[PDB]
C-alpha cells in the first residue's frame, strides 16, 4: 500500500548517499598503553 | 484506439496515477474464389451455322 512508482504517477525523486566511517585513536602514549583521548562534561542531576 | 485522460496530483491516491492504455490491429483477407461456366454444343450446329 505504500508504493509509489515515479513513472506511473508523473514523479521524480533526488536520491541522496554518502559514506562515512569513524575512528578513534585509543592508543599508548609517554603515560601508558591504553589512553583515550576524548573526556565528557556530563549534566547535572542534583535537586538542589 | 488508445484513451488519454486527466491525470492530477497525487503520491498517494487512486488519482495522479496515469492509466495505461492500448492501440490494436486486425486482420482483413482477400481470399481468391473461383467463378467458372461450360456450354457445351453439337460439332455438326458449329459446322452448320451462319456465324462463330
Amino acid at each position: 500500500d505504500n508504493q509509489i512508482n515515479l513513472a506511473e504517477r508523473d514523479m521524480v525523486a533526488l536520491r541522496l548517499k554518502a559514506r562515512f566511517a569513524y575512528v578513534l585513536g585509543v592508543s599508548a602514549t609517554a603515560m601508558g598503553a591504553n589512553k583515550t583521548p576524548v573526556g565528557v562534561v556530563t549534566p547535572d542531576v542534583t535537586p538542589p | 484506439l488508445p484513451e488519454a485522460d486527466w491525470v492530477g496530483e497525487s503520491a498517494t491516491d487512486p488519482e495522479g496515477v496515469i492509466k495505461t492504455s492500448k492501440v490494436t490491429w486486425a486482420n482483413r483477407t482477400l481470399v481468391a474464389e473461383e467463378v467458372a461456366v461450360i456450354i457445351p454444343v453439337p460439332e455438326a450446329v458449329i459446322d452448320d451455322a451462319t456465324v462463330e
